[PDB]
């Protein structure tokens, strides 16, 4: 029987039997609320699994041999599942968590498929690569969590609570003490237009409660209780959130609303260093790991005559160009679809549709009968063409016509980049097919794990997870919705559903599973991304001329014009909505503007007479300056000689905001960075066209599926979708009930009603900032003009799933692929070695590299004293500094174990330990100064310890005083934590982290230049919006503090947008033009009337900014990763 | 009289000096007779005096240092 066991084990039939077994068990696990009909299918499954385990044991056929075939790491899984099944079969006791363990079988797929186990094994190694960088990032996250803790400890608890504590409540229990001030959230103030407590602050920057509401700290808890910055656990959670950018704009707005606008500095340090740089180096170490991994490997005459006739037809096909143009025209034709087509236009569209079906049928028949039917049986391209023909034919006798768009893809033959996107989509299920399969298995496992662990809780505790009593739009009861939750988490939106699951299930289990799916799923998604990437690869005339040449070549003149453009930029920045408030500066800046026009046109004439129209106009930045001065001169001459205040008066002067653009011509950093940017426009453009066509496909599909199905008819009394089944069924129905004008049939802001609005919705979905209301109104949609039913058409979520996949994971993949291609090409063509560094920045790069030499000086001289020699010999052992670092880590932990309103005795003990620690550090400092003599001047970590010792001794005294009108004065003790870098240098084990941080130091200047250009862009666009978007109605993303009404507010909004965050929330109040949201005439502090935004210029502004900032930050990432590859 | 370190208006600490002669005069000014150095944890060095009536204050803890 031993030989039989062996010969059936090596046999391949029972392996596929096991495969089908696992897969059917999968289809049964993914089933929720199964009938008792199934209670024996699980018995059969246990029988088959136990049979397989038997076969294995017999196949080895001994005691130590059976120990060898259970020595395998995977077979432990089969043993565990069979014993757990026997457990739940034999005896009860019942905790309902053992029934969850059935998901462990789905992992057996990894063991039965050939490369699956190998893929997962090679993936585990990536975690062994990520160990040191994970230590590094948890170190930084903890440091920044301490910073944000001391900064906003119990600050998010601030609430705009109605004023209280009136008079003699015996003692203070008078409200008409803490009992009411806490149980009175109805007496808190909720942010208008939302359901969210309104924060506030002492400082003279933060939110401003209206009359009848005062600022306090008597807040029950944060939004759900999981965002507070006190209790360093919660602060570590919040900063992991800020590092993954998940809903980070929300925490940003809340904090700035509570503490004060100055702390945008903290948030921008976190975003531009924690989020940006740390996420980049995580990605870079994963990419270096995977790079190393990839490196690891009827009659004869009539028959012959008609054959020669069809051959004479064949010799002149001349169709590829004509057929291609017919394809392009067919797409262009279907694109002319929209929401309200008149009946004759629909008839014309359908006529052209039938015409093109006929054309392609003619082509198919001519091709199969003319060249060879067997060749068109062979060549896969023509195979899929004929498939499209058959599909169109089935259509002509919804999704029926949605197959026509596949015809677009044959343009790939003439379009090498669309063919590269095709290569990528093919490799997705090709060389990376088993990796995609790992991903699918993981998403399945996690969906069913979450559904088992959380479905009963989701269904029973619905009341506390949804306001209008119904299901939540995201849950894990079904398997489709659990797949959707796992998808969301894969896209980066997990905190907003983790809050739900923790409010339903509980902190511990939900936190565990959601952090696990975040880490593992994002890891495998990153691995798939990176794998796809790496797989896709008289005399007075000349006298005056000489004088003017000396002037223009005079350094003082250049610095003068620099000062002048900076002053002009400031003058721009002084253009808020408060100029009517201050009449003097109005005229001051008027004179200033005239002076600017004069000096810049004078510089223009001077450069003219110095260099001449030819050698002047041969350059570009001078052309730019010429354009700007021309705009200013047109403005001036139109302001002087009337004929203004009717045409492009202000509507034309707002181009003044282009004034800062003179900076880039002169600052040596902006100029080289823009030279790197424009030098890749010929490579961003073709790829933007590929993405435009590939999103044209999806937008036409969305016009087919959704056009007209987005209008929702809400009454003015409420504010959201009227009855699903009844009340106002159709648009033609809601108008029948408008007998009172309370009801409006309004489309959703961003919809599918054209190819343009389709492009807008596709961008909002592909950036994942706004795709929530898109998907909601799209799946809710049932009829062409009928009210959307709360969850009908549920499987249209698959549209956005397949879009997000192709139009984002693959289009962005093409983006980054071609960007890497173009930049690796630029690296060789560039005269220098690496871009983004000026000559002086290059010099500083070389000098910092010469500094970063690991060769120290001589060890130490001898003090020649007996006692001093003893102290030196005891002070200069490695173990001493180990004790010192243990002390500083204990101080760190002492600074982790405090919260707000902790305990008075606790504050006393903590202060005592603070003094005790500064005493220990003064002691080690004086002992190192008495080591021999030279601690004061030998090493840099020693002088760092010295200066922090001095500052700590200074600390407590002014720390008493500067708690207010300043941040927490104990914050300065966090600097002591920086000393762990010394032992990080003096250890031997963890060494890649050293090179990582040094590469950050190397990439700091490039990031400086790029962020300087980004600051300039934020500046230009903030002035653009302060001219344009001022007075816009305050709505979803544009608050009473995040605004365009000033320059501070505009810089705030611009910064939050810079990371793509919340830009849907800023756009959505721009677009709304008309009632009931908007109004007619309005008395503004400025002549411009209308609290609306121009949809044209609004979409232009926001989309162009999204794309420009996207390219800029991708070049930031590029500099970072090219340095990380140089140090590789 | 109340015994303790002398605050700084309003709710703060005063400051000591390397000698018992620094703040003796300060106790004389607010109504203090004795004088020597003192230490308030969390707020820092002050100067301790006695025989201070309730018309003047001492180091009161809990709110903040505000002047
Ligand atoms: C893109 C990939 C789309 C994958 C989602 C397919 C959804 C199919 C589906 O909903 O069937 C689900 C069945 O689940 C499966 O078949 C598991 C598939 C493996 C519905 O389950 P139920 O509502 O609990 O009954
Ligand atoms: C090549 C571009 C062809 C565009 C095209 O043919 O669209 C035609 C008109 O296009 C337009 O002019 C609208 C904006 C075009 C921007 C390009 C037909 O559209 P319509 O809805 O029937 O016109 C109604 C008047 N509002
Ligand atoms: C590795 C494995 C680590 C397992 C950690 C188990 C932690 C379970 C904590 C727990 O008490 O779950 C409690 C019950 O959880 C269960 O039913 C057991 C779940 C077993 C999960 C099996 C492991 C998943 C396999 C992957 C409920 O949470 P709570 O205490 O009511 O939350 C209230 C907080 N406000
Ligand atoms: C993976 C790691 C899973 C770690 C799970 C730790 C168990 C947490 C359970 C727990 O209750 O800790 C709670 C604190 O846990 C948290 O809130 C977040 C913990 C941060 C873990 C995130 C670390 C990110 C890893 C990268 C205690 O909250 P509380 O202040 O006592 O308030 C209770 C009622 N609101
Ligand atoms: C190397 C280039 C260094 C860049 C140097 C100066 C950039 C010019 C920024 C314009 C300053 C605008 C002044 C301003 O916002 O006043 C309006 C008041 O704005 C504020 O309240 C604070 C503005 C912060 C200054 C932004 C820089
Ligand atoms: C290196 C050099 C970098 C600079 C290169 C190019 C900079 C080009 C800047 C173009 C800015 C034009 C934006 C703009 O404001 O034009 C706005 C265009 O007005 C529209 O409605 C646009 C109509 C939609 C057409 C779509 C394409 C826009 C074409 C304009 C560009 C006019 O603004 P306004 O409504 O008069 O606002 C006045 C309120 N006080
Ligand atoms: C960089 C390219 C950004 C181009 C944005 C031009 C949008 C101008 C707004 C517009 O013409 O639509 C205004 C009316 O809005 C609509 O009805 C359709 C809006 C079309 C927005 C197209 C957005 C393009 C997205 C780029 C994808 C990458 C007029
Ligand atoms: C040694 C460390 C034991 C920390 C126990 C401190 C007692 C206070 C409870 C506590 O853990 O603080 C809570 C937070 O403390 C921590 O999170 C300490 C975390 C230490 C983990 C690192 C271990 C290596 C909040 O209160
Ligand atoms: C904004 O600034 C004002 C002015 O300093 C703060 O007013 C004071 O705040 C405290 C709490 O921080 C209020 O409560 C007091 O607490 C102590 C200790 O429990 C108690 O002995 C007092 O009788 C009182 O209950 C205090 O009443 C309040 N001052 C007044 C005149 O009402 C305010 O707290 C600051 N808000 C924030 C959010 O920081
Ligand atoms: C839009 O919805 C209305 C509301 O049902 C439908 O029009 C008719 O409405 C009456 C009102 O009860 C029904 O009795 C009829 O059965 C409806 N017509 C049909 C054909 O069923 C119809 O679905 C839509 N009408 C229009 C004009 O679009
Ligand atoms: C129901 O009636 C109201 C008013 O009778 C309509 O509101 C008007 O909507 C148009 C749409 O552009 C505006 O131009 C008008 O200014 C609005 N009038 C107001 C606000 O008094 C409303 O559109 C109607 N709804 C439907 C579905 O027909
Ligand atoms: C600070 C702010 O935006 N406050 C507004 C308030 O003026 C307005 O009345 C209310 C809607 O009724 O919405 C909120």
């Amino acid at each position: 029987v031993r030989r039989a066991a062996v010969k059936i084990l090596v046999h391949s039939l029972f392996s596929m039997l096991i495969m089908c077994t696992i897969l059917t068990n999968c289809v049964f696990m993914a089933q929720h609320d199964p009938p008792p009909w199934t209670k024996y299918v699980e018995y059969t499954f246990t029988a088959i699994y136990t049979f397989e385990s038997l076969v294995k044991i017999l196949a080895r056929g001994f005691c130590l041999h059976a120990f060898t075939f259970l020595r395998d790491p995977w077979n432990w899984l089969d043993f565990s599942v069979i014993v757990m099944a026997y457990t739940t079969e034999f005896v009860d006791g019942n905790v309902s968590a053992l029934r969850t363990f059935r998901v462990l079988r789905a992992l057996k797929t990894i063991s039965v498929i050939s490369g699956l186990k190998t893929i997962v094994g090679a993936l585990i190694q990536s975690v062994k690569k990520l160990a040191d960088v994970m230590v590094l990032t948890v170190f930084c996250l903890s440091v920044f969590a301490l910073i944000g803790l001391q900064l906003f400890m119990g600050n998010l608890r601030h609430k705009c609570v109605r004023n209280f504590t009136e008079l003699n409540g015996t003692n203070g229990s008078v409200e008409a003490s803490l009992d009411v001030y806490l149980n009175d959230p109805a007496n808190y103030l909720l942010k208008n237009g939302t359901t969210d407590v309104l924060l506030c602050g002492n400082s003279s920057d933060a939110g401003t409660c209206p009359e009848g509401y005062r600022c306090l700290k008597a807040g029950e808890n944060p939004d759900h209780g999981y965002t507070s910055f006190d209790s360093f656990a919660w602060a570590f959670l919040a900063l992991f959130r800020l590092m993954t950018q998940d809903c980070w704009e929300r925490l940003y707005q809340q904090t700035l609303r509570s503490a004060g606008k100055i702390y945008m500095i903290f948030f921008m340090l976190v975003i531009f260093l924690g989020s940006f740089y740390l996420v980049n180096l995580i990605l870079a170490v994963v990419a270096m790991a995977y790079e190393e991994q990839n490196q690891a490997t009827e009659c004869c005459p009539l028959w012959m005559s008609i054959k020669q006739k069809v051959k004479f037809v064949v010799m002149d096909p001349f169709a590829d160009l004509t057929i291609t143009m017919c394809i392009v025209l067919n797409t262009l034709f279907m694109a002319l679809e929209h929401y309200n087509m008149t009946a004759e236009f629909e008839e014309m569209l359908q006529v052209g549709n039938l015409v093109f079906t006929g054309i392609f049928t003619a082509e198919m028949t001519f091709k199969i009968i003319a060249l060879d039917p067997y060749y068109y049986f062979q060549q896969g391209w023509n195979i899929f063409d004929s498939i499209i023909v058959i599909l169109s034919l089935m259509e002509l006798g919804s999704v029926l016509r949605s197959f026509r768009l596949l015809r677009v893809f044959k343009l790939a033959k003439s379009w090498p980049t669309l063919n590269t996107l095709i290569k990528i989509i093919g490799n997705s299920v090709g060389a990376l097919g088993n990796l995609t399969l790992v991903l699918a298995i993981i998403v399945f496992i996690f969906a069913v794990v979450g559904m088992q662990l959380f479905g009963k809780n989701y269904s029973e505790l619905r009341h506390r997870i949804s306001d209008s009593g119904l299901l939540p739009r995201w849950h894990m009861m079904d398997f489709f919705h659990a797949f959707l939750i796992i998808f969301r988490i894969l896209c980066g939106e997990w905190i907003e559903t983790m809050w739900d699951c923790m409010e339903v299930s509980g902190q511990s289990l939900c936190l565990l599973v959601f952090l696990l799916v975040m880490v593992i799923g994002n890891l495998v998604v990153l691995n798939l991304f990176l794998a796809l990437l790496l797989s896709s690869f008289g005399k007075v005339w000349w006298r005056l001329r000489k004088t003017c040449y000396r002037i223009v070549e005079h350094s003082w003149f250049e610095t003068f014009i620099i000062f002048m453009i900076l002053l002009s930029s400031g003058a721009l920045a002084f253009e808020d909505i408060y100029l009517e408030e201050r009449k003097t500066i109005k005229v001051l800046l008027e004179y200033a503007d005239k002076m600017f026009t004069y000096v810049f046109v004078l510089e223009m004439l001077l450069k003219w007479v110095a260099y001449g129209f030819k050698k002047y106009f041969t350059n570009a930045w001078c052309w730019l300056d010429f354009l700007i001065v021309d705009v200013s001169l047109v403005s001036l001459v139109a302001n002087t000689l009337g004929f203004a205040e009717m045409g492009p008066i202000k509507s034309l002067r707002t181009l003044r905001a282009l004034r800062p653009l003179r900076a880039l011509s002169r600052f040596e950093g902006m100029r080289v960075v823009v030279n790197a940017l424009v030098g890749a426009i010929p490579s961003i453009m073709n790829v933007l066209l590929v993405c435009l066509i590939f999103w044209l496909i999806f937008s036409i599909m969305g016009v087919n599926l959704f056009a007209g199905k987005f209008g929702r008819c809400i009454n003015q009394t409420e504010g959201d979708l009227p009855l699903n089944y009844t009340i106002v069924n159709n648009k033609s129905e809601c108008e029948s009930f408008n007998v009172t004008g309370e009801l409006y049939w309004t489309k959703v802001k961003v919809n599918f009603d054209n190819v343009g609005a389709g492009y807008l919705a596709l961008l909002q979905v592909a950036t994942f900032k706004g795709w929530m209301d898109i998907m909601y109104a799209a799946v809710d949609s049932r009829g062409y003009e009928e009210q959307p039913q709360w969850e009908d058409n549920l499987y249209m979520y698959i549209y956005f799933v397949v879009f997000i996949i192709f139009g984002s994971f693959f289009t962005l993949n093409l983006f980054i692929g071609v960007i890497i291609d173009n930049f690796n090409q630029q690296k060789k063509k560039l005269g220098g070695q690496d871009i983004f560094m000026t000559e002086e920045q290059k010099k500083y790069y070389n000098a910092m590299k010469k500094l970063g030499s690991k060769k120290p000086q001589k060890p130490i001289p001898r003090p020649l004293n007996k006692y001093q020699g003893f102290i030196f010999d005891i002070v200069t052992k490695q173990a001493f500094d180990v004790t010192i670092m243990f002390l500083i880590c204990l101080n760190m932990v002492t600074m982790m174990v405090e919260t707000d309103d902790q305990s008075p005795e606790k504050v006393n003990i903590l202060a005592k330990i603070n003094l005790l620690f500064v005493a220990i550090f003064t002691g080690e400092c004086i002992v190192k100064m008495a080591a021999l003599r030279h601690y004061y001047f030998t090493n840099s970590w020693n002088i760092f310890d010295f200066v922090v010792v001095i500052l700590s001794i200074v600390g407590t005294v002014l720390s008493d005083i500067i708690q207010k009108y300043f941040f927490s004065p104990t914050l300065f003790r966090v600097i002591r934590l920086a000393r762990i870098g010394r032992i990080l240098r003096l250890i031997r084990g963890a060494k890649g982290i050293r090179t990582l941080l040094f590469a950050l130091m190397m990439s700091l200047p490039a990031l400086f230049n790029i962020g300087l250009l980004l600051f300039l862009v934020m500046f230009i666009y903030s002035i653009f919006g302060m001219a344009n978007f001022a007075y816009v109605k305050w709505e979803a993303g544009i608050d009473d503090m995040f605004n365009f009404q000033t320059f501070a507010n505009s810089m705030l909004c611009l910064f939050q947008i810079t990371t793509s965050a919340g830009w849907d929330g800023l756009l959505s109040p721009i677009l709304n033009t008309g009632p009931p949201y908007c109004d007619p005439n309005l008395p503004n502090s400025n002549g411009s009337r209308g609290n609306c935004g121009s949809p044209a210029v609004g979409i232009l502004f926001f989309t162009t900014y999204i794309i420009i900032s996207f390219l800029i930050v991708v070049n930031m990432y590029i500099a970072i990763i090219l340095e990380n590859f140089s140090v590789a | 009289v109340r015994d303790g370190y002398i605050a700084q208006p309003e709710n703060c600490v005063y400051h000591c000096f390397p000698g018992s002669s620094g703040c003796d005069t300060l106790c004389k000014e607010k109504g203090g007779t004795s004088g020597h150095c003192g230490f308030k944890v969390g707020h820092g060095l002050a100067c301790w005096c006695n025989a201070l009536p309730d018309n003047v204050g001492i180091i009161v803890e809990g709110e903040k240092c505000h002047s």
